């Protein structure tokens, strides 16, 4: 999920924006 | 905006950064 | 352990080091 | 809420334990 | 994303999260 | 400048992306 | 609470968190 | 100690309690 | 180099750059 | 002072603690 | 202490030199 | 440059004051 994949790989702040609430 | 290698802690200011006062939930793997 | 102010990034940093693996919600709304 | 209880006022790292999942 | 109060070393870590290999400039005197 | 636009008053992360070189 | 895995700076924000009005010391090896 | 012990493996917040002064 | 304040969890981290390995206290009480 | 292993936004919190008022420019490689 | 110092007042990174071990 | 020398080796809080305005 994004917890990993931002750092075993990287994330854009866009796929960050879809876990607000 | 740039792509982002972000682990522990990080994860959660950026989190915090892009969300403002709509928060968000943080959901790690296990 | 202590009661202290936490406010902003330095809050949902706490909750991460709290919470860890569970994961959390951060709702300043409510 | 949590900004409430923790900022405005003050919490112990229990009560942060209250927003975990 | 929000427009929020950013302050000191919390506005640096901001410009680096946006900004990141493009590098950035902070020059609070203007 | 940036603190006047972000701290003093608020900014967005576009805003933000001004100051980047 | 969870175990931590913390290093560098993350662990003296950890034991700011944990110890709050008493403070600590901090004493790496070497 | 404490500082090598939870970078290299984990640490509770029970143990770094006991570096309070 | 400059002076300016440092309060909080910015205080010790401050510490840890300028003291690493030396290590260092913390002791608000005084 | 004692010699630094920073990266990522540590690196941007030490040359913020560094320069203070002054503000800083952050270049990294490509 | 360091809090009057430092945060209360102002501080040089040399002044922070004086808490370490 | 100075990014990859404090990540990849080590640097100086005095090299580092190079890079202020
Ligand atoms: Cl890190
Ligand atoms: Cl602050
Ligand atoms: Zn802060
Ligand atoms: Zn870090």
């Amino acid at each position: 999920g994004i917890v990993e994949q931002c750092c075993t790989s990287i994330c854009s702040l866009y796929q960050l924006e879809n876990y607000c609430n | 905006f740039v792509n982002q290698h972000l682990c522990g802690s990080h994860l959660v200011e950026a989190l915090y950064l892009v969300c403002g006062e709509r928060g968000f939930f943080y959901t790690p793997k296990t």
